RNA sequence: AAUGUCUGACUGCUCCCUAGCAUGCUACUACCG
RNA sequence: GCGGUAGUAGCAUGCUAGGGAGCAG
């Protein structure tokens, strides 16, 4: 576009001395120890962002087993047959926070409040109506984050532009917001982990299973490889909730958009524009959602194969051979849909695999013995899974196992579980990574947040975040909370202090005295509110 | 809360009336509000009665009743007066020393700066009273002087969205954040303020947006009184600690010295032998040669170079770029056009070129502050924060033209009070001096040496016969802002058309209009004394317009004169500055 | 021990960065460089000669003058 | 939308939506022009009208201030104040409007048809304003009048020249004139197409 | 609030009520006095309070309205703003060639990735490292894209002219690394 | 909430009140003391509460200007609380080679590059004035950073090649100053 | 002389502060039945 | 002696809005 190509660099940290200096007073970081310093600000040198943006390479052309294809689909949406979903008018869209980027070449003239504030309804409704007849491509930009972590590779965002998320919400709020407010799902978003919420989730994926072990997966690279079919699959199941609101036309207009604008649109990093060979940009309208879709896929599919790729002979009930001779029969030599075969597979399916899906994120509560014996699917078959539909190879040495029932998950959404006994029963509780809650107190962003007497709230917030380590078998992770109070109670000292000080005023009242105290910390994990 | 400016002892308290609002511990502070007309005091809150219209602002007439602030008729039965046992009620009142010799801050705050014996006053105090006559010097000038503001405002429209309005034909000055005006309700009754206020204009008049102190409703039938405002707070010394060497302290001479500068070894090796030097460079007498001669003399230091205007700076800088090789110099531009052939603005540098305003903050081996004429106190101050070196060079001359003191009207400011290393080399004088005027001629030099030199300016030129005089008043005819003698420039037009080789010459007068007719009568070039300062030509036509103490100025006449290369005519006004010139009168 | 080490690194960096060093392109990147191999060392020693080596790049400049801080 | 009264020239954002053109009326302008003539319809930047559904009365004297907007009398919150009252509008500026009483060739010409002599007559010799103000109604008056005319269709194109042309069915055929300039429409059958300017004799 | 009809008559009846109790008379009095009084905040229960409604409710519609004219003015500000962009930005391209190669088109709808490849006439080419520039950008001249390059200026990461002479074998390693060079289409 | 008028009035009330209740007065008498106490009360209460209320604005209005003043404060001096918080980490560290070339570069021997760690690649370094040159350069060994060098050409301020021998106390001024000694590692 | 502006995605949850409104609860006072 | 409405203050819950922050994918 111009004439000079921009180098973006990122900076490091900012170190807060103080806590450092409390922390090895109190006898922290001893050599040897298990809890350290193991997250810190990595910094990057110029050419960084298209360092980064070349990771799509990755992405290579793959075409699908169109008739297995078309059968997971059925079940996949039939895992999502709960929701309300269908177009809305301009005047019942919710923003959180209009004070955000709004893509290139807007973002030079302000905010996506200013957009967002200049076009009345009419003319909201008139994109949306314009779009459901026509085409728009869009230009993304890539933005560098800055935050801590633990692996020194950048990382990127995509920011799309005002035209594909002003009319993106219209499409998909209503279904969305009808997801992130419901109970007991497989689909486990917008369930708070608070006030016994992970309890009742951990109880609800359990759910009467027969001999049951714990697993969980992970994916190499999921926003980069993903092939572009499974992506049109998964926006075609979101879709499916529209046979009312939009005629046929429309709905394919809609996908023609949707495609063009988040699949294979073109990327300005640097300051040129490059093309988007394919797989989803992590920062469009909906994300999480897609993923979730997606991931449901790949169980099921992996599934299939499973049941389908054991000897007919060796079973020993007569029910699963009849499971097995006729899903062979509606994969291949079916030609169109079985509501009763879907329907029966689908409550198999919930009895001997029940499953918890955040986005990307699974845990399965899974029969053991079926397992063994190849009913259902076990990590070799993810693998292969993986292998030959995603182009990527799944290390095992990510792929947790569990047994014994009473401790978990091992691990998700990056927390622990621990079973400790409350008030008079035996609850689950989650449990961060200590080293990443000492590396949080220790590295800050900017330096205003190195000053504790300015930010107590912070250190509050982190300390409700470490809590539940105070119930743990070993000693210095409870110290770790126990060091957290200890310090709001020094700063709100040394801020006394210091006011007394510079003016010559003492506070009239704080009720600050209840942050150092520990059941305003407890409350928030045993249930009322 | 901080230290009393007279005493250090710590202080919470500021005087309102005051113009720079200063430290005064509760004796300080008490003495001065007994001995001025400043009764207001400044703490976290400001000293007044609280009761409802209660306006009683004098320090002497409030009583700490209850938790609140009140006079004599509201002060609630549990009380005691604040401006008492020779101390205020301020904090830290047991540390409190209380300045023998308040009346020095007490007549710097309470005077006008339009007399020179207040700039003997700031000239002749410690130094702390001397960067702080500094800052109400400079405060009184941008109160006075430089930019204005009252307004009233003609209706309210949002929380920060307000018509304004100023007194037609007021001054309305800029609106900028340096720029805030009192804020003045009017009951009927009431003289209340409503704090500090900017202001700044949006996209559509006159509905502005302002910025206040206070949180309080701002009335339609209210008015921004412009306040005594905007500087910027000086905390940096001004002539370091002179610590002569006996040794040239860390620098390494060169092992062979060029005959140009050859002429200053001894000069350059005493400038090494002390903590700072001071030399007397008449106009056309190798000023700039002596500068780079520093550097050239010691090949591995670092060195800055300094002047006010950009002008100098510049000619300092072409003069290296004769003699500093470009890769080591550089030139240090503000965010107006200057110099640009090194490279612009690099502070790790062997020669630095910047001007005093743009200073950057690090450290040196030399800083050679050029044109110390018009350098004042602030100058000096503000280039000993920005630079830490060892060595200071201060080349110039007090007897050329200083800093123009416009809110000064009535005096004359002796080049002793220009500055104070000016002071010093009108008390101990110059270290050195540039005895070889290369410049002027015989005449001219003997002139200026004769004048305000003491015969010590030597004639380099011989006697080039050119440079004339004429004993002319002409009728002195006023404009607006200058004095025009059509008469005067009618007998340098008979000159003209008697010397045509004279069309060269440059028309020098000590105003700007003078000039102006004159360049639209002759044609030949005009330029002022101040603008030639720092510029010589071969032919000089000067024309005294009028005597005034500004036209017949010794320092002013001195530099005019000395603008010349070859020769000069001078249309005299004046007698005296006639027969002390020594040239080739004319008849009329 | 190390974790000081890892600290000091960091601030050094910081330092550095807010001296303009990252105009200049290919001495940006070493620092850059040195200051994440330092972050993920294991053993002392090793750790110890990277920081030398980083902070002679502090010393070669003559912005900040250490004769001053060295007063104690 | 916020302007100088086109008779006292202090700001405002009222005008007269009734009359054709829409000029910025002050507070007391707004209310002299609005008490006195037909124009009764006043708009701000946002219209006054009652906002209640069902209800589509017009004038804003019989409009009430309620909680956020303006509505009729019957629909009236309890808690509500008229529109106008003392001889002010409600609208932005009402302390620094002054206003006058020059609202006499105001209305003179904000109600006048351009169809006498005496019109023109008075539009020559008012105000800079009120003339600037005059010439833009007239020539609004007759581009409507002018586009109150209508099509004529071809009958036979003798040449280049000569032109057999006749006019629209029971409307007034424009004389032959060179001012009257006409474009010309084709329609494919599908998209008319402009064939360009054409002048009659 | 004080010059109201409502409060003069509470005025007037606070003046009957000290009036007619300083003389102490009978107890209808003091009982017509208390009613006077009763009536009389009742009318200064909303002449006081009921209007600070109507006020409140003034000042909230016009500050919101003062918004809006806001958002119409940032409106057409930036409406204004797109538009001279658009058209500065359409003065760079009508070169008769894309014409041409939009006429050649046998329906006008051509795609995208081949305007700048072929009506384009300047070049930028980022190289990463020596061995990369020695295959491509060689001597004063290239060819890319079936067409030929007249090289025309070299800068690096700092962007810092770089004449041809210094891209030696042996200079390499004393630069930045990712240069850009700018090349003309040679005719 | 006691230096209040209003407090002496309550006051007054509870006491007369008390007085009511144990004087053993008539039925009304005390309606005229509770009536009017709680009248009391119904108007002390309230100015209690506004005055409550207008200090704790006041305090937060002082907490937020003080939060606002050490934020700035703060912010200005970055540029130098930086410098001196890294150099008494440094100090704390305490190790051998970082104080040595610390103490050296205090003295005026600084590098003109990165010192390398492997035993090829060059290291230059500035000397001012020979006495550290008699407490470093020793022979054709050379010892920087703790490590071991040898010394493979010498130069001083003009770029003029200096030998070896050719340095000493006599010669010393017999070169420029700042010589420049170009070292490999060992 | 200006002034002014610089890369920050989509979600979900949580804590803190403030404001508004209604509602809900309780007390004090007033009028009338 | 009760009811009711109106007021005012106190107190609570909830909802919306505005701002500051934390974690997660
Ligand atoms: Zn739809
Ligand atoms: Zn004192
Ligand atoms: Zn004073
Ligand atoms: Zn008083
Ligand atoms: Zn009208
Ligand atoms: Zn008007
Ligand atoms: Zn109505």
């Amino acid at each position: 576009l111009t004439n000079n190509v921009a180098f973006q660099t990122v900076k490091p940290g900012n170190f807060n001395k103080d806590f450092y200096d409390f922390a090895v007073s109190k006898g922290f970081f001893k050599e040897g120890s298990s809890v350290e310093l193991k997250h810190f600000f990595f910094a990057q040198d110029g050419n960084a962002a298209i360092s980064d943006y070349d990771y799509y390479r990755y992405n290579l052309p793959t075409m699908c087993d169109i008739r297995q294809l078309l059968f997971v689909v059925e079940v996949v949406d039939k895992y999502f047959d709960c929701y309300d979903g269908g177009c809305i008018n301009a005047n019942q869209v919710i923003v959180n926070n209009l004070d955000k980027s709004a893509g290139f070449p807007f973002n030079k003239w302000g905010k996506a409040r200013l957009y967002y504030d200049s076009m009345s309804y009419e003319d909201q409704d008139a994109l949306f109506a314009y779009t459901k007849r026509n085409v728009i491509p869009t230009i993304t930009q890539m933005n560098l984050k800055y935050a801590i972590s633990a692996k020194n590779r950048a990382r990127t965002v995509a920011g799309v532009s005002i035209c594909s998320t002003m009319t993106n919400r219209q499409f998909h709020q209503k279904l969305l917001k009808s997801i992130a407010a419901t109970r007991g799902a497989t689909v486990v978003i917008g369930t708070s982990k608070f006030y016994g919420g992970w309890h009742n989730m951990l109880k609800t994926v359990y759910s009467d299973v027969e001999n049951p072990h714990l697993m969980g997966w992970d994916y190499p690279k999921c926003d980069r490889a993903m092939p572009n079919m499974l992506r049109i699959m998964a926006s075609l199941v979101l879709a499916r909730k529209h046979t009312t609101c939009c005629s046929l036309s429309h709905r394919f207009y809609r996908l023609a958009n949707e495609c063009a604008q988040v699949l294979s649109e073109m990327v300005m990093c640097g300051g040129s524009l490059y093309v988007k060979p394919g797989g989803t940009s992590s920062g469009d309208a909906t994300t999480a959602y897609a993923n979730s879709v997606f991931n449901i896929c790949q169980a099921v599919t992996a599934n299939v194969n499973a049941l389908l790729s054991t000897d007919g002979n060796k079973i020993a009930d007569k029910y699963v051979r009849n499971l097995q001779h006729r899903l062979y029969e509606c994969l291949y030599r079916n030609r169109d849909v079985d509501t009763d075969f879907v329907n029966e597979f689908y409550a198999y399916l919930r009895k001997h695999f029940s499953m918890m899906i955040l986005s990307d994120d699974a845990v399965v509560c899974f029969n053991s013995t079926y397992a063994s014996q190849g009913l259902v699917a076990s990590i070799k078959n993810f693998k292969s899974v993986l292998y030959y539909q995603n182009n990527v190879f799944m290390s095992e040495a990510k792929c947790w196992t569990e047994t014994d029932l009473t401790k978990g998950p091992h691990e998700f959404c990056s927390q622990h579980t621990m079973l400790v006994k409350q008030g008079d029963d035996y609850v689950y509780l989650p449990y961060p990574d200590p080293s990443r809650i000492l590396g949080a107190g220790c590295f800050v962003d900017d330096i205003v947040k190195t000053d504790g007497t300015l930010m107590i709230e912070r250190f509050v917030s982190l300390a409700i975040d470490a809590y539940p380590l105070t119930k743990h078998p070993n000693q210095e992770y409870a110290d770790v909370f126990h060091l957290y109070l200890q310090y709001i109670r020094k700063l709100h000292d040394e801020l006394t202090g210091h006011m007394l000080d510079m003016y010559s005023v003492m506070l009239t009242n704080d009720n600050t005295s209840r942050y150092w105290e520990p059941e305003f910390y407890e409350a928030m994990y045993t249930p009322h509110t | 809360v901080g230290a009393c400016v007279l005493c250090n002892s710590q202080t919470s308290l500021r005087c309102g009336a005051c113009i720079r609002r200063p430290f005064l511990c509760c004796k300080c502070c008490y003495d001065h509000v007994i001995s001025t007309s400043h009764k207001l005091v400044l703490s976290v809150n400001p000293y007044v009665c609280n009761a409802p219209g209660c306006d009683v602002t004098d320090v002497t007439q409030l009583y700490l009743g209850g938790m609140s602030y009140y006079c004599k008729s509201h002060k609630p039965p549990i009380s005691f007066p604040l401006c008492a046992n020779g101390q205020v009620f301020g904090l830290y009142k047991n540390t409190c020393v209380g300045s023998d010799n308040v009346t020095d801050f007490n007549a710097i705050a309470t005077c006008d700066w339009t007399n020179a014996g207040d700039y003997i006053l700031a000239n002749t105090c410690t130094e702390r009273l001397k960067l702080f006559a500094a800052e109400t010097l400079k405060a009184t000038e941008e109160t006075f002087k430089l930019s204005y503001g009252i307004a009233t405002v003609r209706e309210v429209l949002s929380d920060r969205e307000l018509h304004l309005s100023w007194e037609v034909g007021k001054p309305r000055p800029p609106l900028n954040r340096n720029y805030v005006f009192t804020g003045y309700r009017v009951t009927k009754n009431s003289k209340v303020q409503i704090g500090e206020y900017t202001f700044e204009k949006g996209d559509y008049g006159d509905a502005v947006v302002y910025r206040g102190t206070t949180t309080y409703k701002l009335n339609v039938g209210d008015y921004f009184v412009l306040t005594s405002h905007t500087v910027m707070p000086l905390s940096a010394p001004t002539l370091v600690p002179q610590e002569h060497y006996v040794r040239i302290t860390g620098l390494y001479p060169t092992l062979n010295i060029s005959d140009e500068f050859s002429s200053n070894v001894a000069n350059y090796q005493k400038v090494g032998m002390q903590k700072y030097s001071t030399l007397q460079g008449p106009p056309g007498t190798g000023k700039s040669h002596f500068a780079i001669g520093l550097a050239l003399y010691y090949p591995s230091a670092r060195i800055v170079y300094t002047a006010c205007s950009h002008a100098a700076v510049d000619a300092l800088c072409e003069k290296a770029l004769k003699y500093l090789p470009i890769d080591k110099c550089s030139r240090i531009i503000p965010a107006v056009e200057c110099f640009d052939k090194f490279k612009v603005n690099s502070t790790l540098e062997q020669y630095v070129f910047c001007t005093v305003n743009a200073l950057p903050e690090t450290t040196a081996d030399i800083v050679v502050f050029d044109e110390i004429s018009m350098a004042t106190n602030y100058d000096l101050s503000v280039v000993n924060a920005r630079l830490r070196a060892k060595h200071y060079v201060y080349i110039g001359d007090p007897a050329q033209l200083p800093a123009p003191r416009t809110l000064l009207t009535k005096g004359t400011l002796e080049p002793e009070y220009f500055n104070s290393v000016c002071r010093l080399m009108k008390t101990i004088g110059p270290d050195m001096f540039l005895g070889t005027c290369r410049r002027c001629p015989a005449e001219i030099v003997d002139t200026v040496s004769a004048l305000v030199y003491d015969n010590k300016l030597k004639a380099h030129k011989d006697k080039s016969a050119q440079c004339f005089k004429m004993f002319y008043k002409g009728v002195i005819t006023h404009d607006v802002s200058s004095a025009i003698n059509r008469p005067q420039i009618g007998v340098v037009r008979e000159f003209l058309t008697r010397n045509p080789a004279w069309r060269k010459a440059v028309f020098i007068s000590p105003y700007n209009s003078q000039n102006a007719v004159a360049s639209k009568i002759l044609g030949l070039p005009t330029q002022t004394v101040d603008s030639s300062q720092g510029s010589e030509y071969d032919y000089v036509i000067f024309t005294q317009t009028t005597e005034t103490a500004h036209s017949c100025n010794v320092n002013r006449f001195n530099v005019a004169i000395t603008r010349a290369k070859v020769g000069i005519l001078c249309i005299m006004s004046d007698r005296d500055l006639y027969d002390k010139l020594q040239f080739t009168s004319l008849e009329i | 021990k190390m974790s000081d080490v890892k600290c000091t690194s960091v601030v050094l960096l910081s330092v550095l960065q807010q001296l303009r060093v990252e105009s200049s392109s290919k001495l940006w990147a070493q620092c850059v460089q040195l200051h994440n191999d330092i972050l993920l060392a294991k053993d002392t020693t090793e750790a110890f000669e990277k920081m030398v080596s980083l902070l002679s790049v502090l010393l070669s400049m003559q912005g900040a003058v250490d004769i001053n801080k060295l007063c104690e | 939308a916020v302007g100088a009264c086109v008779l006292c020239n202090s700001q405002t954002s009222l005008r007269c939506g009734a009359c054709i053109r829409r000029p910025f009326l002050c507070c007391k302008c707004c209310y002299d022009h609005v008490i006195s003539t037909s124009h009764k319809l006043v708009l701000s930047v946002n219209p006054y009208v009652c906002n209640a559904p069902g209800c589509d009365v017009t004038d804003v004297t019989q409009l009430y201030l309620g909680g956020m907007s303006y509505y009729c009398k019957s629909h009236k919150p309890p808690i509500s104040f008229p529109l106008c009252a003392n001889g002010q509008v409600f609208g932005l500026y009402k302390n620094t409007c002054v206003g006058s009483d020059n609202v006499t060739d105001f209305n003179a010409i904000a109600t006048c048809d351009w169809t006498n002599a005496g019109d023109y007559i008075l539009a020559n010799t008012c105000t800079e304003r009120l003339k600037l103000f005059a010439a833009e109604t007239l020539k609004a008056t007759e581009e409507t009048f002018k586009l109150s005319y209508g099509i004529a269709t071809v009958r036979e194109v003798l040449s280049d020249r000569e032109l057999h042309l006749s006019w629209e069915v029971g409307k007034p055929r424009p004389p032959l004139n060179r001012n009257y300039v006409f474009t010309g429409y084709r329609v494919t059958k599908n998209s008319k197409v402009q064939i360009g300017e054409y002048t009659f004799e | 609030f004080s010059s109201l009809p409502s409060y003069a008559a509470f005025a007037t009846a606070q003046e009957a009520y000290e009036q007619a109790v300083a003389n102490g008379d009978s107890e209808v009095v003091l009982k017509k006095l208390k009613k006077s009084l009763n009536v009389a905040k009742s009318e200064f229960d909303r002449d006081a309070a009921m209007q600070r409604k109507l006020e409140k409710m003034a000042d909230q519609a016009m500050t919101q309205m003062y918004k809006q004219a806001r958002s119409e003015d940032k409106r057409a500000k930036v409406t204004s703003a797109m538009q001279t962009m658009l058209f500065t930005m359409l003065r760079k391209l009508d070169n008769d060639a894309l014409n041409n190669i939009i006429n050649n088109a046998r329906d006008g709808c051509v795609p995208l990735n081949i305007i700048p490849l072929t009506t384009a006439a300047k070049l930028m080419v980022v190289i990463p490292d020596y061995n990369t520039y020695k295959n491509t950008c060689d001597g004063t001249t290239f060819t890319y894209a079936s067409a030929l390059w007249e090289i025309q200026q070299v800068v690096d990461a700092d962007s810092k002219i770089v004449q041809l002479s210094e891209i030696s074998m042996d200079n390499s390693p004393n630069l930045a690394w990712p240069l850009i060079v700018t090349a003309l289409r040679a005719n």
